[PDB]
RNA sequence: CUCCGCCGGCACCUUAUGAGAAAUCAAAGUCUUUGGGUUCCGGGGGGAGUAUGGUCGCAAGGCUGAAACUUAAAGGAAUUGA
């Protein structure tokens, strides 16, 4: 039986993907079927901005986000809750 | 001279926003619409809707006994429409939620055999759609302009979306029924106002 | 890739199959126009028009609504007029009606005017 | 878990409807009352009954409900609903229009009508 | 009627959509005949004006060149 | 259809859709019967009517709708 | 007794309906089974077949019994019905009530020569149903029905005398075998024929002529 | 940059009037109502891509490719349970 559509990765008219590594195991797997995550977040959390904001010399100084991008093979990518096991239907979803 | 019937309604229609439709059209919707604004909404031809409105009479009027039509409406804005439209022409009027088996199921207590049935909107009213496949009901139907006609007879090109075009279409079918009917003579005193047609927003 | 009399008579099939009135075929040959003859001689085709803007042509066909499969026999076989029965066991639905189509010299025709007028040829087609 | 089952409320509806007038918003009177007109199996039953009923009739009091069908109110939302104004609201004579509908009433060959006008 | 939209080989009777047209310069008041698809760097023999310009469609006519088909 | 001694052997000839030809079935559920009322004069309505059938195929293809609109434009 | 709850329930009962003709001319859906057994009245019912399934549970497996009931005077009308009970008698009690509703027309014709009484199946005509096809062909006269058990009976109880039949796929699956054999029987009138060019004067529907009792 | 249209691509979404054992497929449709043209290739599971002969390669190996014997199922899709 074939699970998806797509066959898992999103390639149309290529031959070829290049591979990437997994960030948590390093696992080779192809850039348009690994699972991609920009995370936009900050230097630290909101119970902790405040003792570092009071200590900013500078008025109006705003403290940085760290901006990576995360590469997870399938198999990590669904051991660590990233994206989960769905129904049939809800397979076909991609909002 | 003054207007004719034909001219009046066109005003009345233009004034309750029927000709405005919507952004897209169904292919089969597309023999009604005359032409697409800068907005991207189509207009619809207001003379093909008063010509399928006068089609839609002489088959309603043609049913023996009106007890045997059903009408029905799944939007809030269409109770009260088809509830007047079904006390002045003597059809039953289902207004909300419809019961699924209401035509196929005989041993159910909501059970009816309608010889005709008349829908607001193919989009919301669909379940009585497809039970009508199901039972050789004819059904009728006011179709926008993205309105998808499988299984609908008769369709009625209009904007089905706003709360003076239901009403006034409602109203003005009642009209030519009862025009046929010989209940209102020729002559276009009557006396039933269009504002009984709007719903009332509590 | 083309051999004609197979693309006009299965956009028929299909055009009439789906309840169109009008179909159009865009190359035409003399043999499709004398296949269409024995169509309408026969009644399961209204009137049709040879649209000429210049090339091999083209024609547009009314459908009457009573065909009900029309095609060819591609790879025409050599068919004598002692195994005109056979093939029509084989292709036609009864003995009652339906018509194989027979390229002869003595032009196309269809079966039963073959076996009147005793002569035989090759298959082209058929249509019930 | 004082979910009440579905004989209870069944019945506190049941009997909202056929006697609204005779209930009232305390317990102990509709408990009295409840046991005038309808024969029950055990006295926590009916308290439970009762029960159901007296919250059922103070958001009646309150508003609007589901099921149940008060006469009182199904006529008044009916008196009410045969509402007409002192003239239709929907008025022919200031309708204005852009240019695509003239431009269809052209074709009709309505093209003057009175109350069209260009936006 | 919906032909003139359709593509030029797809109508009833196949027809080209190009046109020669009569163009005419400033410097030099006589009438070229160019096509509406040039190819070609094309200059009228009197005033030696560059006249329209090769593009992958209908040529590029130059500055204040009136035109009309014909 | 007819015996060859004349008589009719067939049972319940049966409908042919005013669209496309098609016939009508015993179990084709899908197919509706239009009987449209003719208006002449004073009253506008008397006991007369034009009658069209439309089979489950077109119904169910959507053009129900064109193919009534087609067939009621026959003047009489 | 019946006590119909549908409209052509009534008009039967009230016995404005003599045969099935009336309802077939206008693809009424019939939902009552009384309706079949007072406008046929020697109808004959036959088993062909009990057929044990079984769905697994926790506790075991669960079994119920499916039956296939062809129907149908031998003269020119046919049902199918399937039923599944948890016990046979109410299986084939079912199956019977299903194949009365399902009692379709059957159109013959003859092979060659319009003589007597019609035999045969029209015309060439297939029937399909999971991967079972079967062709039946027009047979000369007294020529037998050649087919298998399964169709056999079904064109016995159709009336057709003579035939030539031929089977593709699983026809060991008897349920497929037997819906396809009446999926074939039941096109027979759907064939566009030159005799059926005609154009259809159109009559008034069971709905519209008793509008006034109803 | 916006809107409309026509060719040509990679695809996608909704739907049967279709097909299919189904999963599914707008081509896997236009098939017992079976025929547009052409090339390759399958015939229960194993034995076996094995033995042997030929051929190509430095080699690893590639291409071509059996038989004896053995066996009643192996297998595909979907369903209910565990
Ligand atoms: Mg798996
Ligand atoms: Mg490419
Ligand atoms: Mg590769
Ligand atoms: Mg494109
Ligand atoms: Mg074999
Ligand atoms: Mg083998
Ligand atoms: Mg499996
Ligand atoms: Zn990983």
């Amino acid at each position: 039986t074939f699970k998806r559509r797509n066959g898992g990765r999103n390639k149309h008219g290529r031959g070829h993907v290049k591979y990437i590594r997994c960030s948590n195991c390093a696992k080779c797997c192809p850039k348009d079927k690994a699972i991609k995550r920009f995370l936009v977040r900050n230097i630290v959390e909101q119970a902790a901005v405040r003792d570092v904001q009071e200590a900013c010399v500078h008025d109006g100084y705003v403290l940085p986000k760290l901006y990576a991008k995360v590469h997870h093979c399938v198999s990590c990518a669904i051991h660590a809750h990233i994206v989960r096991v769905r129904s049939r239907e809800n397979r076909r979803n991609r909002e | 001279r003054a207007l004719s019937q034909k001219e009046q309604d066109i005003q009345m229609m233009l004034a309750a926003d029927v000709h405005l439709g919507t952004k897209n059209c169904d292919f089969q919707m597309e023999r009604y619409a005359y032409k697409r604004r800068s907005d991207g909404i189509y207009i619809i031809n207001l003379g093909k809707t008063w010509e399928k409105l006068q089609l839609a009479a002489r088959v309603i009027v043609a049913i023996e006994n009106p007890q045997d039509i059903i009408v029905q409406s799944a939007r809030p804005y269409g109770q009260r429409a088809v509830l007047k439209f079904a006390q002045h022409t003597g059809a039953n009027a289902i207004a909300g939620r419809h019961t699924p088996g209401t035509f196929t199921n005989q041993m159910q207590t909501s059970f009816s055999e309608p010889r005709l049935l008349i829908l607001t909107d193919p989009r919301t009213d669909h379940q009585p759609i497809k039970e009508s496949a199901l039972g050789n009901i004819p059904t009728i139907a006011f179709c926008d302009t993205d309105s998808p006609m499988r299984y609908v007879d008769i369709g009625i090109p209009a904007n089905n979306k706003g709360r003076n075009s239901i009403g006034c279409l409602y109203w003005l079918l009642a009209r030519m029924v009862l025009q046929m009917r010989g209940t209102i003579l020729p002559g276009h005193k009557w006396d039933v106002m269009v504002d009984l047609f709007f719903y009332r927003d509590p | 890739g083309r051999r004609i009399l197979n693309d006009a008579l299965r956009t028929m099939v299909n055009a009439e199959r789906r309840g169109k009135a009008t179909a159009q075929l865009q190359p035409i040959s003399g043999v499709m126009i004398s296949f269409l003859n024995i169509m309408k001689h026969r009644g399961y085709i209204k009137n049709f028009e040879v649209f000429d803007p210049h090339r091999v042509g083209k024609i547009t066909v009314e459908l009457q609504g009573r065909i009900k499969d029309c095609k060819a026999l591609t790879y025409r076989q050599d068919l004598r007029a002692t195994e005109i029965e056979k093939y029509r066991t084989r292709m036609l639905p009864t003995r009652q009606w339906g018509y194989v189509v027979v390229t002869t010299p003595n032009g196309v025709l269809d079966h039963e005017e073959a076996i009147r007028q005793n002569v035989g040829g090759q298959v082209l087609g058929y249509f019930h | 878990g004082r979910v009440r089952t579905k004989t209870v409320k069944k019945t506190s509806r049941q009997v909202i409807e056929k006697y609204y007038s005779r209930m009232t918003l305390d317990f102990h009177t509709n408990k009295k009352v409840l046991e005038e007109v309808s024969i029950l199996q055990s006295k926590r039953l009916r308290n439970k009954v009762a029960g159901f009923t007296t919250h059922l009739m103070r958001r009646i009091q309150r508003g609007p409900v589901r099921g149940i069908s008060l006469k009182l109110q199904e006529e008044e939302r009916e008196r009410r609903m045969d509402f007409v104004p002192e003239k239709s609201a929907l008025e022919v004579d200031e309708i204005r229009v852009d240019k695509e509908t003239m431009d269809m009433l052209a074709f009709l060959g309505m093209a003057d009508l009175p109350g069209v006008e260009r936006a | 009627e919906l032909e003139k939209l359709k593509h030029k080989k797809k109508r009833l009777v196949q027809s080209p959509n190009s046109f020669f047209m009569d163009v005419k310069c400033q410097g030099c008041f006589n009438i070229t005949t160019v096509f509406s698809h040039s190819q070609t760097v094309v200059v009228c023999p009197g005033c030696q004006t560059v006249l329209c310009q090769p593009t992958g469609g209908k040529a590029r006519l130059t500055e204040g060149c009136s035109f009309r088909r014909k | 259809m007819q015996n060859e001694v004349g008589d009719m052997v067939d049972l319940y000839v049966p409908r042919k859709c005013s669209a496309t030809n098609r016939i009508i079935t015993a179990k084709d559920h899908a197919s509706v019967q239009i009987n449209i009322g003719h208006v002449d004069e004073n009253g506008l309505y008397d006991g007369r009517f034009t009658t069209f059938a439309l089979s489950g195929f077109v119904r169910a293809q959507g053009d129900a709708d064109g193919s009534l609109d087609r067939l009621w434009q026959k003047r009489k | 007794k019946w006590v119909p709850v549908t409209k052509l329930g009534r008009l039967v009962k009230e016995g404005r309906f003599t045969k099935m003709e009336e309802i077939y001319l206008h693809s009424l859906p019939v939902k009552e089974h009384q309706i079949v057994e007072t406008l046929c009245p020697g109808l004959k019912d036959e088993v062909m077949k009990i057929t044990p399934v079984q769905k697994q549970t926790r506790a075991g497996q669960r079994t119920r019994f499916k039956a296939f009931v062809v129907v149908g005077d031998s003269n020119g009308h046919v049902g199918l019905g399937v039923k599944c009970a948890k016990e046979v008698a109410t299986a084939i009690r079912g199956a019977i009530i299903l194949a009365k509703l399902s009692i379709v027309p059957v159109r013959r014709g003859y092979w060659g020569n319009k003589i007597g009484l019609p035999h045969t199946v029209p015309c060439k005509v297939t029937g399909k149903c999971g991967s079972v096809t079967v062709r039946m062909v027009p047979a000369p006269r007294g020529s037998g029905i050649v087919a298998a058990r399964v169709p056999k009976k079904v064109l016995q109880f159709a009336g057709i005398d003579d035939v030539f039949t031929s089977s593709r796929g699983s026809t060991k699956t008897l349920g497929n075998f037997v819906k396809a054999t009446f999926d074939c029987l039941m096109k027979t009138y759907g064939f566009l024929t030159p005799d059926f060019w005609r154009e259809t004067t159109f009559t008034k529907a069971p709905y519209q002529e008793f509008t006034d009792i109803l």
